[PDB]
């Protein structure tokens, strides 16, 4: 009989994983403070990694990689890409970004302006987006910097993709969410099902003030958009429809045009930080579910937007993905008494 | 040289004590005359813990036999190992205590107590470094209960910084001599709450059910019951009587088993308990499962009705200490709902290479569980059913006691029950 | 030459001390009877080994050591052991009843009555020294003597020897080899009162030593003898600079200068490699790069923790055997480009390297295999703070219920000393977090 | 990657490599604590004897 604890009551993902574990009749849930556990569904912030793997006779496993926040923070990701030789400052799949500290607090203010002035002088598109871990889109550096000083937390200014791929009909923006599971052996599994979070509003390049056609967040569309759910239920197009669209419209497939780049980006990001977070020779074991967010431009080039360390899932895909977590992440360490739903991204460890 | 002084009082106390000295004398190779005839140096390594060494390489138990009537100790002096005890260590009267706590504690017992303390003082003065005392007695009678607790009180006054432990037999309607046993037991329990460091609760109800159901003994006798007590007392004292990586005296063991001063009443247990399939080898998993099984417990309390504050498990015989840890860690990590989570690593395991006589291996269980409250509730309720009618009180008021002393012992034990309940939640 | 006096307190200190002096004699060619043929100066000398051994007119080399325990059974082993002839009775101090795993009993009740006798014996050793450097103190955290008496002794040593350094070798409690539930109490009480009296303390977690014995030596259930022989190898690697000719860590003061820029943060992490089983058919000898790389694997640290998620303040590499500087530097470069080694901004990013050409000595019949080269890395990481957090958490669980507190108050300790010690530990954890924050 | 302070002897050598530059209670007081705890033990024991005398 395996034992697990639940220390994040707000995780819809691991609320289902916990529901499945108990259904097997072979897992027993303990009080959240009981140290005699096999599996910890830990809290998002300040998870006590230092107390894991010190119980005699208990193989212990946790659903978070210590140090993965370097990848899952706006400013952290930018610093990692620019400082890691594996990714390099010339990384071709990440928008030009800069870490800007508000003046009321290194900082990349001058470096950003140097690149900004170059675009302004070269007649090139000079639209940037400011965001932090509350978004502003503007073509004037004065507005961007002033908007950050009014705040009191670190922000990132990256180049705004002015040529996004637009779905038809609708002429509308979108982003692609990919769920990736890294197990204790640091195998990189890509869930075969992705979701496009589409904007139900026509993309308008002459007005960044109304951010409803520029921000594809599921919460902004369902709150400030007047066409929510028009083209697809819940502004969520899945891969079968999107692949069928790419064939009819662009005479290409989702695998060739987009997925190859997505898998490449995932491997590059996760292989980069493997020496820092691998638990291969550690006294405890880690696995974690990531949510990668990508943007596609009109040239069918994929851009990494951010990486989410505690992602939610599309309602339709909770059952399949959560079961897949129990199969390759939990039961692989604690076996029970297909056609896998994941795509193994082979790599060198 | 960490000497222990043994005191046995009353009928039950002397009959269980006699068997205890019979069992451990066999394990240490001491014959009925006190001469050594073993084949292992482990037998004599810690012999001075329970035995004094006299002329001619004779070993004499450091035991004091106390009773208010001669019959039981006449039987001891004529029993198997009767000649091994020091003749001067028999202290007895003629009046008897009539199963009356007041007679043992206030009248008959008071006339004899000073002569008992003289012998106790004599045994203590000859100890290089006395650990403490152990008393065997019942709580349902008069001498072991009344005079036994009186002796504890005067031993604590004279040796206030020495450990005081008891093996205490609790009365049960299923194995009873008189109806006043709940009275005598309730009066004693308060004395133990105050003046003992560890008390092993041996419940005659549990001893009976084990003999009738597990051992398949049609009509259990006091002898059959005392076989279980002997085996249990040998298991709890094994680690002090033999060498090993465990270097523990009575105080160290108390410091790691008693988190609160009044909650020092333990549930003992033993395995195996086989009926006459008696030659079959008993695996470590079987030893562990049974040792934690309620049917192997001797307090007649369900461990699943409370929580373990602390647990000590002693394994005896040649066995895989790796497989021991695996099975122990298995029982904890498979039932961690019955272990308080605010005492980390509260399940300790100890091993001893010398097994009991006639057994390849065995295990002794020592639990400090809040379930023990069910034992004190049972006694408390039997006390109140009679005391609410003042039934049989004249036996006690005739010895100078007042009804107020009963009311206070009633409240003291209900306080004890209430204390266990708060730590169980 | 300047002398060092070793003090062994409690069962852990005494049994580890016995294993070290056994190893010391084998390393210096001293026989169990105390004779040392290679020592051509009979009855004296100021050689390096003389820091740990005095000499009698008859040529006996006597350890500069005192053993203290409140019960005699453990120290009786030394009196009748293989090296009984090394020591004289004035060096072995035993009581009659121990502290019962009770800090208050060792520090107050019993410590008060034996402290003056222990100082007198230490004074007799000090009177033999022309330039005493200070003391090395071995003890457990969990025992009543190792915790309670040590802290009292350290307080007095700071009074009677104000200008002397004091280093510690402390055994951190691990449930796999402990039968005591109160050791978190004792560990935190002794750390609080000893913190300002110790210039540098090397913690060894029994959990780590236990797992190295099972994993690398193939011992299914390690004993105290297995654990102590491995620990004495680590200890020997740390004190070798004091006992052999050299220029790194040549006196106790240099341990603080090289490993402890901040006084309260004085707990360096020890990592040792290689540990190879003697029962093996025959092992491939590891290179300088491989054993150096092994110093950054958590599996051979004396305390399980993740240095990838802390900051370094200092780092020493102590090599023994066939090692030349060329290969050390080449290995260090390889490890920087691969490992996560972040120093604090107010400390240089570098390594102090010491090389002793004599390879590790292995006790005949022991569990360790003879290797051609070995290394012990001493690094002051903030990651060792994981060990305090674990210990403080177990403390908090029991103290919230006052479980076992009456045992301590019964020996005359005030309950406020629990909270006073706990608050000091909280400030210690905060000091680590302030040094290793990004 | 600079090496400094190379020292060599017959039994070994030592050096330093830099990869990157940077960016008590008196005796009187100890007796009072010990005696204070002793006094608390005495008081607690006297209360026990008083209890037993009653
Ligand atoms: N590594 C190692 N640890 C030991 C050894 N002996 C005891 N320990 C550890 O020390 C702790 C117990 O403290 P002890 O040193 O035995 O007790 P003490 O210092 O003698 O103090 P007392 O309570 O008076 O006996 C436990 O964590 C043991 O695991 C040993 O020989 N080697
Ligand atoms: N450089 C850029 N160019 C174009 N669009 C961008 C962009 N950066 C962000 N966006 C848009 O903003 C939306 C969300 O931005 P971002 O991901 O930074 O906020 P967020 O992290 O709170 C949402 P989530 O974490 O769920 O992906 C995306 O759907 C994307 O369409
Ligand atoms: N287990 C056991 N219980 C006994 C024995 N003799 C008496 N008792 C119990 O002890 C109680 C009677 O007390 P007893 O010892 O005979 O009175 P005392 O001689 O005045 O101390 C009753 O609960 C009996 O069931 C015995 O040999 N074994
Ligand atoms: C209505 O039932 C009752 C009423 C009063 C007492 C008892 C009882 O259980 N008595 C007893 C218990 C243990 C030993 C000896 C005993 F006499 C039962
Ligand atoms: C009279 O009571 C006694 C007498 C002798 C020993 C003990 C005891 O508590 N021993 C023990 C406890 C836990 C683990 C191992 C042990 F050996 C109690
Ligand atoms: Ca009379
Ligand atoms: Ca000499
Ligand atoms: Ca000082
Ligand atoms: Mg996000
Ligand atoms: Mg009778
Ligand atoms: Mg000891």
């Amino acid at each position: 009989m395996y034992t697990f604890v639940v220390r994040d009551e707000n995780s819809s993902v691991y609320a289902e994983v916990s529901r499945l574990l108990l259904a097997t009749g072979q897992w027993k849930r303990l009080r959240k403070d009981n140290p005699r556990f096999n599996l910890m569904l830990g809290e998002r912030n300040r998870l006590p990694f230092g107390r894991l793997g010190h119980e005699p006779g208990l193989v212990q496993l946790v659903n978070y990689y210590r140090g993965a926040d370097k990848l899952c923070r706006k400013a952290s990701l930018v610093k990692l890409i620019k400082t890691s030789p594996e990714l390099s400052e010339s990384c071709t799949w990440f928008p030009e970004s800069y870490v800007i500290y508000p003046t009321n607090l290194t900082d990349e203010r001058e470096v950003f302006l140097a690149a900004y002035n170059r675009r302004r002088e070269g007649r090139e598109g000079n639209v940037w987006i400011a965001k932090s871990s509350g978004i502003l889109i503007s073509s004037e550096a004065s507005e961007l910097l002033d908007f950050i000083d009014e705040q009191g937390q670190v922000h990132v200014i990256q180049k705004y993709l002015e040529k996004p791929l637009l779905l038809e009909p609708g002429h509308r923006k979108f982003d692609i969410r990919s769920w990736v599971l890294v197990d204790h052996l640091y195998n990189i599994y890509l869930y075969r099902e992705g979701v496009l979070r589409t904007s139900s509003e026509p993309y308008n390049s002459a007005n960044f003030q109304d951010k409803t056609c520029h921000l594809t967040n599921h919460c902004i569309q369902k709150e400030y958009s007047k066409n929510y759910g028009r083209y697809e239920e819940g502004n969520e197009m899945f891969f079968e429809e999107f692949n069928q669209y790419l064939m009819d419209a662009l005479n290409t497939t989702l695998e060739n045009s987009i997925l190859l780049q997505i898998k490449h980006i995932i491997r590059s990001c996760l292989m980069c930080i493997e020496p820092a977070i691998s638990t291969k020779h550690l006294h405890y074991q880690s696995f974690q579910l990531f949510g990668f967010d990508f943007m596609v431009d009109e040239e069918l080039k994929v851009w990494l937007i951010e990486v989410n360390g505690a992602p939610a899932c599309a309602q339709k895909l909770y059952a399949e993905l959560c079961q897949g977590i129990v199969d390759v992440a939990i039961s692989s360490v604690f076996p029970l008494a297909p056609t896998s739903i994941f795509i193994k991204l082979h790599h060198h460890h | 040289m960490r000497e222990i002084v043994h005191i046995q009082a009353g009928q039950c106390g002397n009959q269980i004590g006699a068997k205890f000295w019979e069992v451990i004398s066999d394990e240490h190779g001491i014959d009925p005359t006190g001469s050594y005839h073993g084949d292992s140096d482990l037998q004599l390594e810690r012999i001075n813990v329970y035995y004094n060494e006299a002329t001619g390489n004779k070993y004499v138990p450091r035991a004091i036999l106390v009773d208010l009537e001669p019959g039981t100790m006449d039987s001891v002096r004529s029993g198997p190992f009767g000649q091994i005890f020091r003749p001067d260590n028999f202290v007895f009267g003629q009046s008897g205590a009539g199963n009356n706590w007041a007679k043992g504690h206030y009248t008959e017992g008071a006339e004899l107590v000073d002569s008992v303390l003289d012998v106790v003082r004599k045994e203590s003065e000859s100890c290089d470094c006395l650990q403490g005392f152990q008393l065997t007695h019942s709580l349902g009678g008069g001498t072991g209960s009344g005079m036994g607790t009186l002796l504890i009180s005067k031993i604590r006054e004279e040796y206030p910084d020495r450990i005081m432990n008891t093996f205490s037999v609790m009365p049960s309607p299923k194995v009873s001599d008189t109806v006043v046993e709940p009275y005598n037991a309730t009066l004693s329990v308060h004395q133990l709450v105050e003046n003992t460091d560890e008390t092993y609760c041996i419940d005659n109800e549990a001893l009976y059910d084990i003999c009738f159901r597990t051992l398949k003994l049609t009509t259990p006798t006091y002898g059959d019951l005392n076989h279980l007590v002997s085996a249990t007392m040998s298991g709890v004292t094994t680690c002090l009587r033999f060498p090993g990586q465990l270097n523990a005296d009575l105080r160290k063991l108390a410091v790691n088993m008693v988190p609160f001063p009044r909650l020092h009443f333990f549930m003992p247990g033993f395995a195996p308990l086989t009926s006459r399939q008696q030659y079959r080898a008993l695996t470590v998993p079987e030893l562990t499962q049974q040792m934690f099984d309620s049917k192997n417990m001797m307090a007649a309390c369900d461990p699943r009705h409370g929580r373990y504050l602390t647990v000590a498990a002693i394994f005896r015989g040649r066995m895989s200490m790796k497989e021991v840890d695996e099975q122990m860690l298995n029982v904890q990590n498979k039932n961690s709902s019955y272990f308080v989570e605010w005492i980390p690593n509260n399940v300790k395991t100890a091993v001893c290479d010398i097994p009991p006589r006639g057994l390849k291996m065995s295990a002794t269980f020592i639990g400090n569980s809040t379930a023990i409250q069910e034992l004190f509730k049972r006694i408390s309720e039997q006390f109140t059913a009679m005391f609410r009618r003042k039934a049989f009180l004249h036996w006690y008021t005739g010895e100078g006691m007042d009804e107020m002393e009963f009311t206070e012992a009633e409240s003291n034990m209900n306080d004890l029950v209430s204390e266990y309940q708060q730590y169980q939640d | 030459m300047r002398e060092c006096i070793s003090i062994h307190v409690g069962q852990a200190g005494v049994q580890i001390g016995n294993a070290c002096w056994e190893l010391y004699c084998l390393e210096h060619g001293i026989q169990p009877d105390g004779q040392m043929p290679s020592d051509k100066t009979i009855g004296g000398g100021d050689d390096s080994f003389n820091t740990f051994f005095s000499e009698t007119g008859a040529g006996k080399h006597v350890p500069r050591a005192v053993f203290v325990d409140l019960e005699p059974t453990v120290i009786d082993e030394v009196r009748t052991g293989t090296y009984r002839q090394l020591f004289h009775p004035e060096q072995l101090i035993t009581g009659k009843e121990d502290a019962a795993n009770n800090y208050a009993r060792g520090h107050y009740t019993i410590g008060k009555e034996i402290i003056d006798l222990v100082l007198d014996r230490i004074r007799k050793l000090a009177d033999q020294c022309t330039g005493l450097q200070g003391f090395l103190v071995f003890h457990s955290f969990g025992g009543g003597t190792g915790s309670g008496f040590t802290s009292l002794l350290m307080e007095r040593l700071s009074v009677d020897y104000g200008k002397k350094s004091k280093l510690e070798f402390s055994i951190y409690p691990a449930p796999q080899v402990s039968t005591a539930v109160v050791e978190p109490y004792n560990s935190i009480l002794t750390t609080h009162t000893t913190l300002e009296h110790s210039d540098c303390a090397f913690m060894v977690d029994n959990e780590a030593i236990y797992d190295i014995c099972r994993r690398n030596l193939d011992i299914e259930r390690p004993t105290y003898t297995n654990l102590n022989r491995l620990i004495s190898q680590i200890v020997s690697s740390i004190t070798a600079s004091l006992r052999f000719d050299g220029a790194l860590n040549v006196d106790l003061t240099e341990f603080q200068t090289n490993l402890v820029p901040y006084p309260r943060i004085h707990f360096p992490l020890a990592t040792y490699a290689p540990v190879i089983s003697a029962e093996k058919a025959y092992h491939e000898q590891l290179s300088v790069a491989e054993i150096t790389n092994a110093c950054f694997e958590p599996a051979n640290q004396m305390v399980k923790c993740d240095p990838r998620h802390g900051k370094y303040m200092a780092c020493c590499l102590l090599y023994r055997g066939d090692v030349v500087p060329k290969d050390v530097n080449a290995a260090i470069a390889t490890i920087k480009t691969k490992r996560s080694i972040q120093f604090v901004d107010w400390c240089p990013t570098g390594f102090k390297v010491g090389i002793n050409y004599q390879p590790p000595t292995v006790v005949p019949g022991g569990d360790l295999a003879k290797v051609q080269r070995a290394v012990c890395m001493l690094s002051n990481t903030t990651a060792i703070a994981e060990a305090w957090a674990r210990l403080d958490h177990k403390f908090d669980l029991m103290y919230a219920k006052r479980a076992f507190v009456h045992w301590y108050v019964g020996e005359g300790m005030e309950e406020g000393e629990f909270s006073e010690a706990r608050e000091d530990m909280a400030a210690l954890e905060k000091d680590y977090e302030e040094v290793g924050v990004d | 990657m600079e090496v400094i302070e190379l020292n060599k002897c017959t039994s070994g050598q030592s050096f330093e490599v830099i990869l990157k530059p940077p960016s008590d209670p008196s005796l009187e007081e100890i007796q009072k604590k010990l005696e204070a705890a002793e006094e608390r033990r005495k008081y607690q024991e006297a209360e026990l004897l008083k209890h037993l005398a009653e």
